[PDB]
């Protein structure tokens, strides 16, 4: 019955350095009823090393999950994060940007 | 402060990755056990605690464990039939307690039906808070049950604490651990804008206080909550706007375990 | 872990206290349990708060600190003859069971006769009845049973099978 | 509410014994303690739903099964003395900390190495004494049952074809009459009626005695056939 729209925020587990490894995370939280659908995405392809945490709880009655990946950064290589949602009709996508 | 809690989930379909029945504990916003209708164990989700609970508990607390989860599939069950509902439905539940500062001790138990709240329980008043009409229906049932409401306000006000403490001194080393963070500041151009970065703490606060010439403090920021690594440290980071012809120079001011830094921008 | 006394005595009417002591890993919650002589226990009263639970009929208080509880049974009759059985709650929700506290009913006589008969046969088995001080002994090695009561619409009894007045080593009076 | 079956049971050391509990009471937990003297009740085997049996404090020698809701069974694979109690089955209504037991009647099993020794009682019932009609103006009768071994047996008294309980006062705990070894029992109950209830000759005084011994489905070889039954003797009054 109630749904929440999740709050997809994408990052870099230690400041990236072009060209030396890393792992990119993708915290996916606010979400309710608990099933989801979490993909990562590499220039447009399924990075297939996906590994997830498993769900928690929050207080208020919403559940958060931390979905990452090893990847190496390079200056032309963009990463996404792909989520199927109940409360969505479409998946919603966030690529990650440098900052 | 810490905490100590309890959830339960409740779920009408066991479509995959979401089990039928969870059940997680928490200590201070960090799990600690786990079960689910998948492995019908009560298993550990820390070193501290496989190292410090012998056998017994898991075995014994499991036994009790598929007894909750089935009068937890049960409760669920008995809901939908009063909403006339069908498909998917959530139901769940938080218990714990929460020993503060100042010593003073709080207890809570609530119930929730499809996220939004279903009915809360008041140790102090040893009486249930109904949200609807079928919550009151729950209501004027388990309130009927005097041995029941004390023996929760026993848990809650008397025996959870114990719990916590218990489980604080255990994982002191993992809770209480100390780890300095990694500053580092970066530039991003305008389509004037200094980040300060910060990598690898724990404990999860820090204060980034962003400076502007010698001792003023920049108005206009931006913030980032302090998202998970992954590793058991978090992140974060803030970032100005530097005004566009003022040539002021600008620091971060970062202070975390008492232990502040000072760096510059460019 | 629970430790209970095992004998009790008081007058028809009048009242008494059953104890027990605990001490389990924690605590949630204390019950009472009456056995009536190989009938299965009855549930009595629960208890996991300080104060006495005033049911009329009986009560019970606790101690969480000093650790022990007592069951205040009163206006006591043969019913009230039984034995008495608590059960304290781990932290882990585990049932202690105390051993259980026999707890016997004076029978109120206004009319102490001490009489010995020779009941016949129909083997002269001896009946000392309507004797509550009087407490009988099993000796000599041959044959007597203990004390006991009846109802009318009230007397004691003591059954044994020398002769009726042989003069048993049991304290007679 | 919860009941247990078989009442009693005499089986022999190194047998098949299952102990089996029912109850009208929709509780999902049923569990299975053992009393004895001394210690007090220590749980065997337990379930908190169908097909979820667990084990207990005292799991040794015993396994337990729980086919559906309303029958959890303990299955005594191979018998030896000292598992021979009183087992109590009890229900539990879901509460946590809270626990309502509601046991059910107890089943006094008795593990033996020879069943030669089982022997059904020898019933009595003595006349009242004169004395006591001219004094007390009331007559004590006495029944006796002696010799029998084990001590599953149950005194009632059938005047005129109705079970008084009016001043029945049957010993609690039977006593050995040979207090060494097998020591077979013996127990003695009382009966005062008025003296005008006994002078008049039409009132019928009995003195039933329910003896549990030898199942049916066990070999006896000697001569004879001491299998449970009621024994009693009978007295009519007399002026
Ligand atoms: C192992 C420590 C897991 N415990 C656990 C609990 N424990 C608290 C439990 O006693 C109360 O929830 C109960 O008494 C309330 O009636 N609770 C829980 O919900 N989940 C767990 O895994």
């Amino acid at each position: 019955a109630i749904q929440k729209t999740p709050q997809i925020q994408v990052y870099s587990r230690h400041p990236p350095e072009n060209g030396k490894p890393n792992i990119l995370n993708c915290y996916v939280t606010q979400f309710h009823p608990p099933h989801i659908e979490i993909q990562m995405l590499k220039n447009g392809k399924k990075i297939p090393k996906v590994e997830m945490s498993d769900m928690s709880f929050s207080k208020d009655w919403s559940f958060y999950i931390l979905a990452h990946t090893e990847f190496t950064p390079t200056e032309t290589d963009t990463y996404a994060c792909r989520v199927k949602h109940a409360s969505m009709a479409e998946p919603k996508t966030v690529y990650w940007d440098r900052d | 402060t810490h905490s100590l809690r309890y959830f339960r989930l409740a779920v009408s379909d066991p479509g995959p990755v979401v089990p039928e029945f969870i059940s997680v504990g928490y200590v201070d916003s960090h799990p600690i056990t786990t079960y689910d209708s998948v492995t019908r164990q009560k298993e550990p989700k820390a070193p501290w605690m496989a190292e410090n609970l012998a056998p017994d508990h898991w075995e014994r607390y499991t036994q009790l464990l598929r007894g909750w989860q089935q009068t937890f599939k049960a409760e669920l069950r008995h809901l939908q039939r009063h909403y006339n509902h069908s498909g998917l439905h959530t139901y769940q539940r938080m218990i714990g307690c929460e020993l503060l500062e100042d010593g003073s001790t709080t207890g809570f138990l609530q119930y929730a039906y499809d996220g939004q709240d279903f009915i809360i329980f008041n140790k102090d008043t040893l009486s249930w808070l109904a949200m609807d009409y079928v919550a009151h229906i729950t209501k004027q049932a388990w309130e009927a049950n005097l041995h029941e409401l004390q023996y929760q306000k026993n848990w809650l006000e008397e025996e959870c604490i114990a719990w916590l403490k218990r489980f604080l001194e255990y994982g002191r080393d993992t809770l209480e651990r100390t780890e300095h963070p990694v500053v580092r500041t970066t530039r991003k151009e305008t389509f004037t804008t200094f980040f300060c970065r910060a990598h690898g703490f724990y404990p999860p606060e820090i204060s980034m206080t962003w400076m502007k010439n010698g001792e003023e403090i920049a108005q206009e920021v931006d913030y980032g909550g302090v998202l998970p690594s992954g590793d058991g440290t978090y992140q974060t980071w803030l970032s100005v706007n530097l005004d566009p012809q003022s040539n002021d120079v600008y620091s971060c001011h970062v202070e975390h375990s008492g232990r502040q830094m000072v760096l510059e921008a460019p | 872990g629970v430790e209970q006394p095992a004998k009790l005595m008081s007058v028809e009417g009048t009242f008494a206290r059953v104890n027990c002591t605990y001490s389990t890993s924690g605590f949630n919650g204390l019950s009472w349990y009456q056995q009536r002589e190989g009938q299965a226990p009855v549930f009595l009263s629960y208890v996991v708060l300080d104060g006495l639970k005033d049911s009329g009929h009986f009560s019970t208080f606790l101690s969480r600190s000093n650790g022990y509880s007592y069951l205040l049974l009163t206006e006591l009759q043969i019913k009230d003859s039984a034995s008495y059985l608590c059960a304290v709650r781990d932290s882990n929700y585990q049932l202690i069971w105390g051993s259980g506290t026999k707890l016997i009913i004076k029978p109120n006589i206004q009319n102490p006769d001490p009489a010995v008969y020779q009941l016949r046969d129909s083997k002269s088995v001896c009946l000392f009845t309507d004797f509550s001080q009087t407490n009988v002994s099993q000796s000599k090695d041959s044959y007597i049973t203990d004390k006991c009561v009846l109802d009318m619409r009230k007397s004691n009894s003591a059954v044994a099978w020398f002769a009726c007045a042989n003069a048993f080593n049991n304290s007679i009076i | 509410a919860v009941t247990q079956s078989p009442r009693n049971k005499v089986a022999v050391t190194g047998g098949k014994v299952t102990l089996s509990c029912n109850q009208t009471n929709n509780h999902n937990n049923m569990y299975w303690y053992r009393q004895d003297t001394g210690h007090g009740l220590r749980l065997i085997h337990y379930s908190y739903g169908a097909g979820s049996t667990e084990k207990g404090d005292i799991p040794d020698g015993y396994k337990a099964s729980r086919p559906s809701q309303e029958n959890f069974s303990l299955i005594l694979e191979l018998a030896t003395p000292s598992q021979t109690s009183v087992y109590f089955c009890a229900s539990g209504d879901n509460w946590g900390g809270a626990e309502t037991l509601y046991f059910g009647s107890g089943t006094r099993l008795t593990v033996l190495e020879d069943l030669n020794k089982v022997f059904p009682p020898e019933v009595a019932v003595f006349e009242p004494s004169e004395a006591e009609i001219s004094h007390t103006q009331k007559a004590t009768l006495v029944c006796l049952a002696t010799g029998f071994f084990p001590d599953h047996v149950e005194l009632s008294w059938w005047v005129n074809g109705k079970e008084v309980h009016s001043g029945v006062c049957t010993d609690p705990q039977p006593l050995k009459e040979q207090p060494a070894l097998n020591d077979s029992y013996a127990l003695s109950s009382r009966l005062r009626v008025s003296a005008t209830f006994w002078q008049n000759p039409r009132n019928h005084f009995r003195c039933q005695v329910q003896f549990y011994g030898l199942s049916e489905n066990d070999e006896w070889t000697q001569d004879a056939k001491p299998v449970t039954q009621i024994v009693s003797a009978e007295a009519w009054g007399r002026a």
